[PDB]
RNA sequence: CCGACUUACCAACCCGAUGCAAACUGCGAAUACCGGAGAAUGUUAUCACGGGAGACACACGGCGGGUGCUAACGUCCGUC
RNA sequence: UCCUCCUAAAGAGUAACGGAGGAGCACGAAGGUUGGCUAAUCCUGGUCGGACAUCAGGAGGUUAGUGCAAUGGCAUAAGCC
RNA sequence: UGCCUGGCGGCCGUAGCGCGGUGGUCCCACCUGACCCCAUGCCGAACUCAGAAGUGAAACGCCGUAGCGCCGAUGGUAGUGUGGGGUCUCCCCAUGCGAGAGUAGGGAACUGCCAGGCAU
């Protein structure tokens, strides 16, 4: 297998799960260079906040975008915007990576700002 | 790399008696002193020696002569 | 590793004018090298399935995974989850180290060695060859071995056909007959 | 004689022979005999009937069986009641429906073909027809 | 060459084309090219010895249609499982 | 040693054509059954509780079948 | 006495000394959960090694597996670690 | 507002295979290094981390192409509910329903939300 499928094969279960629990999920998407936030509507299909390093807002305040401290960044800032919005409580959906590293420090920066999960 | 179970491994120099001086990593502390190496290993000359076999007549002509 | 700058300076510049290749990515490159004893014997005394282990490990400097039996044949007494052999899969930095100690001061070893088999290929780029005996690699003490024991080399490259695998090898001088 | 080298199982229900048939086609020969009426063809029968036209055109030309006797037909010995499980199976049968091409020949002329399927056909339960390979 | 005549049919299915049957006659179609398809019923025994020539299946025919006439070749053709009769016959326009 | 020729024969896999299946299905009805809405018709024709039972040897005919010999005014089921 | 399939007529049920097979257990892991993984078979190249062991690659795509019959399920795996 | 790219979905082969072409400013992939956070029944292959010199070779998008897969009429046929009939193992008639296979043909998917680059 190519390493896109094979993690969506380790996704499907906990999206489905999710999918039938019927929660808000935060949607985490990880790059090399780049790390991606997403809060996922009930429905799935319509974003009721984004926030990415692609974001030259957020890109302007950084060294690097591929590491641990731009997921911290983003963490942050996805939070925020969420509570904007009254957004409070959210299902991490960890995409299929390992709730490790850069993905670790997002979801944990998003607690510190105030989102419960 | 597993930190605890892998043997002992580390550079040491070798010599061929040739001349030829290198050095390369091991799981041993001794110095590789050594009868051939692939530089002075015959292999692109010594062929020679079945090819001598494919003779005949340059042998009897000898009997022939005497 | 010494032989993978040779690599980088000589082998792929050369292949890149021979075979016209349009980008340095296409050029083959050596992924891993993997050693094979298969034991056997391992079904009758255990202390040879762990002195061939060591072999491996002197050979290779690392410790050798042992591979169970894939499934029961009776054609061999051998029950599924029976150690058979033993592998170790070479990455990286002693990859290289491995390839240039086996060019270098073992296949110069082996007895009446006139090269190796330039046919000794899958049909896709990989390279296989056997050793029959141990003693090759200065690393096994002649004075202590209990058994005679060969294993395999597998060269594993990312060429797409046997003539670009051939030239890969063939410009690091490895010694094809 | 003809039979299933191996079979899946032993005994079969006796069924029903509604329908009519398919492969009404000559299909390899040139000619061929037609099943007309309805019925069961026994293995002793079809031997039967490929042996009559083998023989009037005295092998030459080329013969395609068509039919093949996959049915198990069981009896009872004579003297038993009702009962005690099903009987013993005694010989193979194949089922004919009306149009079912139950031969088929081809390298000889037809007026000799007519006359080796007259011969086979008086072997054969069924009435049959003689057919001819169409166009289309 | 092959010339026919054909009729429009009035009505269609089970019990319709059986009628025919008995009566001598039986359903045919032409369908292809752009119109929709058209139904017709035909004379048995003229066709039954039309078809009984080679050409019949290779060359061009024309159908004359309450006035009209079309230029088809024979697509396929149903046979009655036993008897020398035709069930249907499907024609393609060309 | 490796192995060549030839066949009075057989010949798996794969490919093209042709059939068969209660215990095969990449297809698939008519009916029947479950639920909902509506009109008319029907002596509530429905359900619950209580008093009294009798019956638990069935037969043939149609349709769908097992068994038998697509034998039986045979035998065992489904439905009328 | 119990389980699975057909008979059984596309809801359920449905007999015969009708046609075919099983049970009278096993497992403190073979249960729970978290994380990960993906089969048979065949063809190539390789010490002993052979039609069949372990190794590398390819085709294939579940034709494998399921503690024990058969049926229905299973990739989000219910299969393997 | 147009073009391209990424994510989450609708849908679940007209949407999938094969063959040919094509893309790197962004994005994506490959990629560079590994003492460290983490990992290998052995191995930075995978997972993870710190990065940005190359390459679009592979992969992945996009475009073309009916060698396949797939979709698919009309008409006919089979079967069948109700009533009737026969030469009654199986058929026919009136009426209602009506396949499967095959044929003509279609077909190289369409679409919602958010974000980024380019053009306006
Ligand atoms: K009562
Ligand atoms: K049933
Ligand atoms: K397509
Ligand atoms: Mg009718
Ligand atoms: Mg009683
Ligand atoms: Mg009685
Ligand atoms: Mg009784
Ligand atoms: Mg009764
Ligand atoms: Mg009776
Ligand atoms: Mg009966
Ligand atoms: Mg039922
Ligand atoms: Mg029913
Ligand atoms: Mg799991
Ligand atoms: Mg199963
Ligand atoms: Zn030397």
């Amino acid at each position: 297998m190519d390493k896109k499928s094979a993690r969506i094969r380790r996704a499907t279960r906990a999206r489905r799960k999710l999918q039938e629990l019927g929660a808000t999920r935060l949607v985490v998407h990880r790059t090399p260079r780049h790390i991606y936030a997403q809060v996922i509507a009930p429905n799935g299909s319509e974003v009721l906040v984004a926030a990415s390093t692609v974001e030259k807002a957020i890109a302007e305040q950084l060294k690097y975008t591929g590491n641990k401290d731009a997921a911290a960044a983003v963490g942050k800032a996805v939070a925020e915007r969420a509570l904007e919005k009254g957004i409070k409580d959210v299902s991490f959906d960890r995409s299929g990576f390992q709730y490790h590293g850069r993905v670790q420090a997002l979801a944990d920066a998003a607690r510190e700002a105030g989102l419960q999960f | 790399m597993k930190k605890d179970i892998h043997p002992k491994y580390e550079e040491i120099t070798a010599s061929c008696s040739c001349g030829n001086v290198m050095k390369i990593r091991s799981t041993v502390g001794h110095d590789l002193n050594l009868d051939v190496c692939s530089k002075c290993h015959p292999f692109f000359t010594g062929k020679q020696r079945d090819v001598a076999t494919g003779g005949r007549v340059d042998r009897f002509n000898k009997r022939f002569n005497i | 590793a010494k032989l993978h700058d040779y690599y980088k300076d000589e082998v792929v510049k050369k292949l890149m004018t021979e075979f016209n290749y349009n980008s340095v990515m296409q050029v083959p490159r050596v992924e891993k090298i993997t050693l094979n004893m298969g034991v056997g014997e391992a079904i009758a005394d255990k202390k040879l399935l762990d002195n061939a282990a060591a072999d491996l490990a002197a050979i290779s400097g690392q410790k050798p995974l042992i591979t169970k039996a894939r499934k029961s044949v009776a054609g061999f007494k051998i029950r599924q989850g029976y150690p058979i052999g033993c592998k170790v899969t070479l990455r990286g930095e002693r990859m290289w180290e491995f390839f240039e100690r086996l060019i270098t001061i073992a296949v110069p070893r082996i007895r009446d060695f006139r090269g190796l088999s330039a046919k000794s290929f899958d049909g896709r780029g990989n390279y296989s060859m056997g050793v029959r005996e141990q003693i090759i690699f200065p690393e096994i003490d002649y004075d202590k071995v209990d058994r005679v024991r060969g294993l395999d080399i597998t060269i594993t490259t990312t060429a797409k056909s046997d003539e670009e695998g051939r030239a890969l090898l063939a410009a690091f001088d490895f010694p094809f007959r | 004689m003809l039979q299933p080298k191996r079979t899946k199982f032993r005994k079969m229900h006796k069924g029903r022979n509604r329908g009519l048939a398919q492969g009404t086609d000559v299909s390899f020969g040139s000619f061929g005999l037609k099943a007309v009426g309805r019925g069961r063809l026994t293995a002793r029968q079809i031997e039967a009937a490929r042996r009559a036209m083998t023989r009037a055109v005295k092998r030459q030309g080329k013969i395609w069986i068509r039919v093949f006797p996959d049915k198990p037909i069981t009896e009872k010995p004579l003297a038993v009641r009702m009962g005690k499980g099903k009987g013993n199976v005694e010989y193979w049968v194949a089922l004919i429906q009306p149009g079912k091409v139950l031969y088929e020949m081809d390298g000889v002329p037809e007026e000799l073909a007519r006359e080796a399927f007259k011969l086979a056909a008086a072997k054969l339960p069924i009435k049959t027809t003689f057919v001819t390979k169409t166009v289309m | 060459m092959f010339t026919i005549n054909a009729e429009v049919r009035k009505e269609q299915g089970k019990g319709a084309s059986r009628r025919l049957r008995a009566a001598n006659k039986f359903p045919a179609i032409i369908y292809g090219g752009k119109e929709a398809p058209l139904a017709i019923e035909l004379d048995h025994d003229k066709v039954m010895n039309m078809q009984a020539k080679a050409e019949f299946y290779s060359e061009v025919l024309t159908i004359v249609v309450d006035g009209k006439e079309i230029k088809v070749k024979a697509q396929d053709v149903q046979r009655h499982p036993y008897k020398p009769k035709l069930q249907h016959i499907d024609f393609v326009r060309a």
